[PDB]
């Protein structure tokens, strides 16, 4: 109830054997986010070959509102 | 010029004729830097005196304009550094203002001290007065310091950051950033200046 | 001692000086109303209802007693360009000369009450001292206030007992007061629809009434009661000027972006209109259906009325405009006189061109003939620049089809180019500039203005909630007390 | 007709209800913890 | 001072509305009716919301048009 | 096309380097802050 | 008439400063 | 023509104050004066 | 000084996981051929 | 004359609060 | 009668939360934290990810990201396309369906940062007032915050509500920022509107004031301790100032002409001195909002445009404005479909 000081925690062997087993996971788990595509699917970003599609070579354009989707999606080329 | 650099002296002749200490021209020097700067450095490097400020509004609104557009100085580090130094002037001097006024009761530093390491954190940063103004009297003098310094380099003409073309997919085509559209109204800018044909 | 920003304050104790002061400004502000009714209709010009409504004459106050119901006047003319018999009481004159008598009459009532001071009304029975019992006043005020709301939707909008409201067609061409009848369903909620206005002002004012009764009979809980210090007069004065705050974003915004209560035949069109092709994708359908039906394109282009051509011109739109081009928008272009007819050029192939209309950003733009595929075909040069497509090689020339210079062409490249920079603000027309000196350059009409106002309004208003509401939580901290 | 956007306006309005509840039950939970 | 500086003055409407400002101060107690309050204030805001909606083409109603076309009814 | 050309002994590689040294620097930049935020609780 | 509008408003500020500067009221609150 | 209002003070403004006004009021002018012109 | 998951133990965690796996996403990225 | 209602604006601008100002200034300065 | 004071009933969950939220711990949560936390949490973790991942290929025809291969200058969330004019651009509207790669191909995480982070001011006014009712000092802080919400409010929600949408607000990065000072340079003619004149001495006043106080304070300090360096000669529980104003305010009158005799009355200037100026700016840009922009000086172009032999800095601004307008619409309002042949753009060979 007194909020334990950080010095306690950082001298602590519990702390350690977590965060250093932890830490590691998380960075590897975005290396491999990165690494095996899964940001482009998710995130929509088109890879470097697929910016300018075969039928379209000028930057897309919406002029649309309410089928917005359908426009992305056929601009996409997805 | 000389008139400004001998009210810099007089400022410390005055300060020692009383018992203070000498520091305050050093504080007095930023503006005075940038001052003979733009006044007289920036002339001498490009060679002639029509390249000075003129000494109006819409001359200063022209002076701008045509540095934006030769020397790209809005992506200069040292003119970011000049524009923190001024913003970070101004939200101290309103928070100090702020603190003070509100501890004044009919306690200046021992009890806004309390408000502010709970408002945002950071406890016992600033708890000796003195480092506090200390840190206010430092901060837009240093920003002012390296913004002069920027002109005066862009003086012997560097130039600030250039990132065109900086983002190529595949197949060597180009991919347009801020920083092109940037370069777009800089080089309107430019060819609208500059007159070639003159009579 | 106090300071010339604190000076009021005398008045935060005695209701009865308050009472005062509340009159005076409400005298001053009836008088202001009667005095710009006066001012406007001495300067408004009925001649032309067409070519020169109010907004053009840079009219304010005027289209909001028309959109209730008044429209004649004591000089015989109406605000549709007929002439009236029958003026009767009701008019602008009259209203005007109303409301500076009851300016008048606040005013003594004002100084009365500044002189009685000490009444017994203003003293509860128990411990003798002064005291509002703020609830109690705020039930009566509230059910007083949502019966005159009942009442006006019930009566005047719906038109069984008042003449009801103002009522036009989509596009600005025939519009009058007309009695408006309630719309219930799903179709009462979008503010283009007139029956939604009526009613509101009957639902809404029943719910005043009950909501009234209840402040009433209950009274507040303790906790609510020490909480917003409901003892005080300055919590009040925060949600007040809150209140009055969200009310003017919101007419603000139903200004500028459009709606029933604000038709562009009172106050212009929108920028909204102009951005979309509003009126030009009607005049458009309009012509294509005449020529489907058979007929020549003169007689198909001399059918669409001239206020519909009006209304598709650039100058018309109230975004183009200056902070300080002050005066009315006639007197920046000039007072229209005619409508010489729609331009159609053609280059010495036979394809028709189209000149790139000027968007709302630009000030000043190029003018670009383009053919129906959007590739650019003919232009001008910037200043005495050199030339590869220009107006005189391409040697386009200019057809007008009605208006007043039907069947003419032209093809001396001067008048080609003058008219080319003409149609790229819309439709031509022809401006008589030799009456009111315009300068040459735009003006903005009321629906700028009255946005612009009561935005800023609106965003000092925030500023003086925050104050207010501030000083009324830390009462005791800022007297230096307990 | 409930049109599509009508249904996710009401699914928004449902999840936004679930928000305040689960906020409201973690600070009513935790007090009762400490008090 | 006494009665905060003696009576003041009497007139016909005063006492006729004396009785609308006389309890002031008082109060009911615990929390009286703020729950009912709290309901109305979210279905207000609910109100809101969907007129909110209803003007910006967030929502699209079957029978709203959502334009000057609907003046055409 | 987009893959990343270096492995993963790297990516583990500068995982350690980069994961040890900012959980051990984290409670000693907030150490201060915490000393004095009892000091100045429990006391006004 | 619009060049000496502006010398008179400059004038006029340059009269405040000047008046500000030499005809304060003496500083003794604090001194 | 009641009784006398205690609640009756009188405003005060000190000289700083007074070139402040006029310094605000003559600067304002100044800056916006060309505008008003045109 | 014994409890934990208190408030001050989500506030840091939170801040620091997600600056972690972006860290790694962004030393990832730096090595790609373009 | 130039823009009358200029110039009227600029007196109105600079008389009223000068004369408001020096009103109280010397209504304050008799305490 | 039934008299009562304050806090004499029963206790009740509300006085349970009170008790828990108002404690002493590292962060003070408070009641307003509710509202702060999460959505300020939200707008930086949005912001964040917008700009390592998320794109603007379909919406400005740019590429902004980390895995693009854009620096920390050049990444930033840019705004909705043009064709979605006002919509809120919620994940379930009618625009994204629920679909969250579309959702962030269209553009709504600047929405969605920019309510959140609206949100999150309102909520730090609120955390503000708290603590000062909480530790019972006057809210000063209050206005002084004022200020800021004013100025963003007005150019991130005004601006763009008066304007055809979204596409015209800031987009959150540096190169955005700096294009949109350039727009307005180009469109507005914003440097000759006065009240970014007021604003701009509101701010350069402040940073003066800052420098000369701090200045004036650190070099009038009493001599209270024997060691060459000052600052470990003071403790927060002093009774006295640590420096003499008397000397301070004589050297400033003799040196400048006028100088500050109160504390207090320094002190409030520092504060006053830049919220009114960014007061003012705001009310410059909600004005600009609606076109209504000082550009013309009529007399000066009626006066150019009659006689070619007359030339002021002012003529040059304008010609550098359409200058700018003409080379740089073609690519920053690409729903615009505009393509100026090379004959047309204006240039200073021509003049
Ligand atoms: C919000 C309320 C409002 C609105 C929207 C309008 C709108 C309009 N009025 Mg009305 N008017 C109003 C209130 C309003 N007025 C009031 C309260 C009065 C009583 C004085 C008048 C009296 C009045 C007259 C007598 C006339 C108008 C006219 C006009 C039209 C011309 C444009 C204009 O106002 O000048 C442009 C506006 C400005 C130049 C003001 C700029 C605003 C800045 C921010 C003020 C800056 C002040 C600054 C701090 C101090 C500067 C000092 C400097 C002068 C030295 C327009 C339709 C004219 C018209 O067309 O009638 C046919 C006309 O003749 N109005
Ligand atoms: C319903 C509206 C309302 C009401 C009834 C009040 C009433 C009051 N206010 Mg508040 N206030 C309001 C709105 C309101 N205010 C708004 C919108 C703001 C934000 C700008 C403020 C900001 C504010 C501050 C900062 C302070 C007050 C103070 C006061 C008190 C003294 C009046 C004063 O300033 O001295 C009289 C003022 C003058 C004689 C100066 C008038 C000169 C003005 C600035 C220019 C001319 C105005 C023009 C002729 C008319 C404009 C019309 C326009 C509103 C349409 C009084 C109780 C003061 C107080 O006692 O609090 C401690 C105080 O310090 N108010
Ligand atoms: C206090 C915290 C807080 C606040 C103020 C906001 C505020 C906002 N969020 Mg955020 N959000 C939060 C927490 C918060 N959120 C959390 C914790 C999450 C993670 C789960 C999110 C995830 C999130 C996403 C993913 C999105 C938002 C969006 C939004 C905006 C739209 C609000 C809206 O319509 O939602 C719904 C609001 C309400 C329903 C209001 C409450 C009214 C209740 C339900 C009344 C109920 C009464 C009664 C039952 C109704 C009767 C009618 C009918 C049912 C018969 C708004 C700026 C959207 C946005 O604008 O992004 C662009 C968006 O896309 N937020
Ligand atoms: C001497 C040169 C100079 C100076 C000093 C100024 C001064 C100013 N200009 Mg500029 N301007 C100039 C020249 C200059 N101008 C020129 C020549 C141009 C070309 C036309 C412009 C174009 C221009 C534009 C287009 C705009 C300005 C604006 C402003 C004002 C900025 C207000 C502010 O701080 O808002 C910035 C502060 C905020 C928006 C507050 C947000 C704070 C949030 C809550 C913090 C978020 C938390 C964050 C994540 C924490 C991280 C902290 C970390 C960074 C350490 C200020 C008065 C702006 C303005 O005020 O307009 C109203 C504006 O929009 N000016
Ligand atoms: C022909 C001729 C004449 C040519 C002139 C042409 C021309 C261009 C004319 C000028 C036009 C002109 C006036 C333009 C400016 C117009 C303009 C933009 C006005 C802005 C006005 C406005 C309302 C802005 C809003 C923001 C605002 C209020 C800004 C205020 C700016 C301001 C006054 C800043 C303070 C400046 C200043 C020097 C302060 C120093 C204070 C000082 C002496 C402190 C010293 C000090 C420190 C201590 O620490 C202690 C302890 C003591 C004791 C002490 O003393
Ligand atoms: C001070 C306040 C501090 C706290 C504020 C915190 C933020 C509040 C939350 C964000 C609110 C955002 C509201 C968005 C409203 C909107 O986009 O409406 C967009 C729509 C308009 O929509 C437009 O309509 C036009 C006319 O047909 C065209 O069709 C356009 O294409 C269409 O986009 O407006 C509304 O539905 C609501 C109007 C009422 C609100 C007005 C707000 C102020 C308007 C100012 C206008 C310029 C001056
Ligand atoms: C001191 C008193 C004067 C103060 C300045 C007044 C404003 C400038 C007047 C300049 C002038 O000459 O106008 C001159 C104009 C009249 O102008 C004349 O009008 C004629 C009409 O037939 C013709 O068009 C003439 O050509 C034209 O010159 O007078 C007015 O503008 C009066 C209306 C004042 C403005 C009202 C709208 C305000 C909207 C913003 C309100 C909120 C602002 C918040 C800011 C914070
Ligand atoms: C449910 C959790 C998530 C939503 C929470 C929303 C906030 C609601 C509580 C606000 C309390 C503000 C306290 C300020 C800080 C404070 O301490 O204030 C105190 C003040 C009065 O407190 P007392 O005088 O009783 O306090 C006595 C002692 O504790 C003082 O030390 O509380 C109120 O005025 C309550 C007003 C409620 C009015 C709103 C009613 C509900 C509206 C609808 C809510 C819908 C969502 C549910
Ligand atoms: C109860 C929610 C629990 C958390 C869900 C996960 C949250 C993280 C979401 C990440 C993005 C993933 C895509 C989700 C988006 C998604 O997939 O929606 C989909 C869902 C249903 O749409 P459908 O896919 O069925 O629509 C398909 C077609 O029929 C559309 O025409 O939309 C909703 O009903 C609203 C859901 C709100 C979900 C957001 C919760 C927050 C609501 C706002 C709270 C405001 C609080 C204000 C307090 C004052
Ligand atoms: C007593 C009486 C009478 C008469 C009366 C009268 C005739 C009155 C009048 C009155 C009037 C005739 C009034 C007026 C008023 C006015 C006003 C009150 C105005 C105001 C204004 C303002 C306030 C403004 C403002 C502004 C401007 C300027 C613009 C914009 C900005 C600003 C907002 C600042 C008789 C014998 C018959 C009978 C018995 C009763
Ligand atoms: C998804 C999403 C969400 C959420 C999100 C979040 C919440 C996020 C967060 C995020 C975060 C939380 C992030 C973070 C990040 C971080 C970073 C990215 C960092 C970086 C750093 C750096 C880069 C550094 C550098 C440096 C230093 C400082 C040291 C040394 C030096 C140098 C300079 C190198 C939701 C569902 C709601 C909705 C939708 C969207
Ligand atoms: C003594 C004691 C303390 C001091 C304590 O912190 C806790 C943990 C409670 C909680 C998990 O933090 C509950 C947090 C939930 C919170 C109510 C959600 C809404 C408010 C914020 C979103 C919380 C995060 C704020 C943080 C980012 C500063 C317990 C159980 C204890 O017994
Ligand atoms: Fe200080």
């Amino acid at each position: 109830p007194v909020e334990r000081p950080f010095s306690d925690i950082l001298t602590s062997i519990r702390y350690w054997v977590i965060h250093s087993i932890t830490v590691p996971a998380l960075f590897i788990a975005g290396w491999l986010f990165v690494s095996t595509g899964l940001a482009y699917d998710v995130f929509g970003t088109p890879r470097p070959n697929e910016y300018f599609t075969e039928d379209r070579q000028e930057a897309p354009l919406i002029t649309d509102r309410f089928n917005a989707l359908e426009q992305v999606k056929k601009l996409s080329g997805n | 010029l000389l008139g400004v650099y001998c009210y810099m002296g007089r400022e410390w002749e005055l300060s020692f004729r009383l018992g203070m200490r000498p520091w305050i021209a050093v504080a007095y020097s930023a503006p005075v830097a940038a001052a003979s700067a733009v006044f007289l450095v920036y002339p001498i490097g490009q060679g002639s005196f029509s390249d000075g400020m003129p000494l109006g509004i819409s001359g200063t609104f022209n002076f701008m304009i045509v540095f934006q557009a030769e020397h790209n100085i809005l992506m200069h580090p040292f003119h970011m550094l000049g524009v923190a130094g001024v913003f970070g002037g101004s939200l101290f001097s309103a928070m100090h203002g702020s603190l003070v006024t509100s501890s004044l009761i009919r306690y200046n530093i021992v009890a806004a001290h309390g408000y502010f390491g709970r408002l945002i954190f950071q406890y016992a940063s600033f708890n000796n007065s003195r480092s506090l103004h200390f840190f206010l009297a430092a901060w837009p003098v240093i920003g002012i310091w390296f913004t002069a310094l920027g002109l005066s380099t862009m003086a012997f003409n560097l130039n600030g950051f250039n990132f065109n073309q900086s983002v190529v997919d595949s197949q060597g085509r180009v991919l347009n950033t801020w920083a092109d559209i940037i370069n777009r109204a800089n080089l309107g800018m430019e060819v609208m200046h500059e007159r070639n044909a003159h009579n | 001692g106090l300071p010339w920003y604190r000076v009021h304050t005398v008045v935060i104790n005695d209701p009865g000086r308050l009472i005062s002061v509340h009159l005076m400004h409400t005298a001053l502000v009836s008088g202001w109303a009667g005095s710009m009714a006066l001012f406007e209709i001495s300067v408004f010009d009925p001649s032309d209802p067409v070519l020169n409504p109010m907004w053009r004459q840079g009219m304010f106050v005027l289209p909001f007693m028309t959109r209730l119901g008044i429209t004649q006047s004591w000089g015989g003319w109406t605000i549709s360009g007929e002439t009236a018999t029958n003026p009767g009481i009701w008019s602008y004159e009259g209203v005007a000369a109303a409301h500076i008598i009851l300016s008048g009459a606040l005013f003594l009532a004002s100084v009365w009450h500044w002189t009685y001071w000490d009444l017994e009304l203003f003293r509860d029975p128990r411990t003798g001292k002064t005291a509002l019992d703020l609830p109690k006043i705020f039930g009566i005020h509230l059910f007083l206030s949502g019966l005159l709301c009942f009442g006006f939707g019930a009566f005047h909008v719906t038109g069984v007992f008042g003449p009801g409201i103002w009522v036009s067609d989509p596009y600005g061409l025939t519009g009058s007061v007309q009695p408006v009848a309630p719309s219930w369903g799903a179709d009462g909620f979008d503010p283009y629809n007139p029956g939604g206005i009526a009613s509101h002002h009957i639902a809404a004012g029943i719910l005043g009434v009950l909501a009234g009764l209840f402040h009433l009979c209950v009274r507040p809980s303790i906790r609510l009661y020490f909480g917003l210090s409901m003892g005080s007069i300055e919590t009040v004065l925060s949600s007040s000027i809150a209140a009055v705050f969200w009310a003017a974003f919101v007419v603000a915004g139903t200004m500028w972006y459009g709606s029933a209560a604000t038709p562009i035949e009172l106050f212009g069109p929108t920028r909204y209109q102009w951005d979309q092709g509003f009126f030009q994708q009607e005049i458009q359908k309009r012509v294509q259906a005449s020529l489907a039906e058979g007929a020549s394109l003169s007689d198909a282009w001399s059918r669409i009325p001239e206020k519909l051509a009006f209304y598709d011109y650039i100058g018309n739109n109230p975004a183009k405009g200056g902070l300080f081009r002050t005066g009315a928008m006639n007197s920046g272009d000039g007072i229209a006189v005619g409508w010489l007819g729609h331009a159609s050029f053609k280059d010495q192939e036979g394809r028709e061109l189209f000149v790139r209309r000027m968007p709302t950003f630009f000030e000043t733009f190029p003018v670009l003939l383009l053919d129906k595929d959007g590739i650019v075909r003919a232009d001008v040069p910037f200043r005495k620049a050199e030339s590869k497509y220009s107006i005189e090689q391409v040697g386009v020339s200019v057809t007008f089809y009605g208006g007043e210079l039907d069947g003419l062409t032209f093809t001396d490249p001067a008048t080609v180019k003058k008219y080319a920079r003409k149609a790229q603000l819309g439709e031509i027309f022809e401006f008589d500039r030799s009456t009111l000196q315009s300068d040459g350059v735009f003006r903005s009409s009321p629906r700028g203005w009255f946005t612009f106002g009561h935005v800023c309004f609106a965003l000092l208003f925030f500023f003086g909630h925050i104050w207010h509401g501030a000083r009324t939580i830390f009462r005791d901290v800022f007297a230096g007390i307990d | 007709a409930v049109t599509p956007s009508l249904k996710n306006f009401l699914g928004s309005l449902i999840a936004g209800a679930t928000v305040l509840g689960g906020i409201a039950l973690a600070i009513t939970a935790v007090s009762k913890f400490d008090k | 001072n006494s009665d905060f500086q003696e009576p003041g003055l009497v007139t016909p409407l005063g006492t006729l509305l004396r009785p609308l400002n006389s309890e002031a101060g008082k109060v009911l107690p615990g929390w009286g009716t703020t729950v009912l309050m709290a309901v109305f204030i979210l279905l207000f805001a609910a109100f809101l919301l969907i007129i909110l909606e209803i003007y910006n083409s967030s929502l699209i109603l079957d029978d709203v048009s959502m334009s000057w076309e609907t003046l055409a009814k | 096309v987009g893959d990343v050309n270096a492995p993963i002994e790297y990516a583990v590689g500068a995982a350690i380097l980069v994961s040890l040294v900012a959980t051990a620097i984290i409670p000693i930049v907030l150490n201060p802050g915490q000393q004095a935020a009892d000091k100045i609780f429990n006391a006004k | 008439m619009e060049a000496l509008v502006y010398t008179f408003l400059l004038v006029g500020t340059l009269g405040i400063i000047f008046f500000s500067i030499f005809f304060r009221d003496p500083p003794r609150m604090i001194k | 023509m009641a009784r006398p209002n205690p609640n009756k003070q009188v405003v005060e403004l000190n000289r700083t104050s007074l070139y402040w006004g006029l310094l605000l009021i003559f600067v304002l002018a100044v800056l916006f004066s060309s505008y008003i012109f045109n | 000084v014994y409890p934990i998951f208190t408030v001050r133990w989500l506030a840091i965690h939170g801040i620091a996981v997600p600056t972690i796996f972006f860290l790694g996403a962004i030393t990832a990225m730096q090595f790609i051929q373009r | 004359e130039v823009n009358i209602y200029g110039l009227t604006a600029t007196a109105l601008f600079i008389i009223i609060p000068t004369s408001f100002l020096l009103i109280l200034y010397v209504k304050t300065a008799s305490t | 009668t039934i008299a009562i004071g304050t806090y004499q009933e029963k206790r009740t969950w509300f006085d349970d939360a009170d008790d828990w939220l108002r404690q002493d711990r590292f962060v003070f949560v408070g009641w307003s934290g509710l509202l702060l936390f999460p959505c300020a949490y939200f707008a930086l973790g949005g912001w964040l990810t917008g700009t390592t991942f998320v794109t603007s290929w379909y919406t400005h025809g740019l590429a902004t990201s980390y895995l693009e291969g854009c620096n920390f200058l050049t990444a930033a969330v840019s705004t909705p396309a043009n064709s979605m004019a006002h919509s809120l651009l919620f994940v379930w509207g009618p625009e994204a369906q629920g679909d969250f790669t579309r959702w962030c191909q269209l553009g709504g995480l600047w929405a969605f940062v920019a309510l959140h982070g609206a949100f999150g001011l309102i909520g730090f006014m609120l955390r503000q007032f708290e603590i000062a009712r909480s530790v019972n000092l006057r809210p000063y802080n209050a206005i002084a915050f004022s200020a800021p919400i004013a100025v963003f409010v007005s150019v991130f929600l005004i601006y763009p509500l008066g304007q055809s949408g979204w596409f015209f607000a800031p987009s959150f990065g540096v190169a955005a920022i700096f294009r949109f000072i350039l727009f307005f340079q180009g469109f507005h003619n914003w440097t000759l509107n006065p009240f970014h004149m007021m604003g701009v001495a509101g701010v350069l006043g402040a940073a003066l004031l800052c420098a000369i106080h701090g200045a004036t304070v650190e070099n009038t300090l009493f001599e209270d301790g024997d060691g060459a360096n000052t600052f470990r000669a003071f403790n927060p529980t002093q009774a006295e100032e640590t420096y003499s104003m008397v000397t301070a305010n004589r050297f400033w009158s003799q040196i400048f002409g006028v100088a500050f005799s109160n504390k207090r009355w320094l002190h409030f200037f520092m504060l006053l001195v830049p919220v009114t100026g960014l007061w003012m700016s705001a009310i410059g840009v909600v004005g600009l909002a609606l076109n209504l922009r000082a550009y013309d000086f009529v007399s000066q172009e009626i006066r150019a445009a009659e006689d070619p032999e007359f030339e002021t800095f002012y003529t040059k601004n304008i010609l550098l404005n359409e200058g700018i307008r003409a080379w740089m619409a073609a690519q920053d309002q690409p729903h615009e479909r505009l393509v100026f042949p090379e004959e047309v753009l204006p240039r200073g060979n021509a003049l």
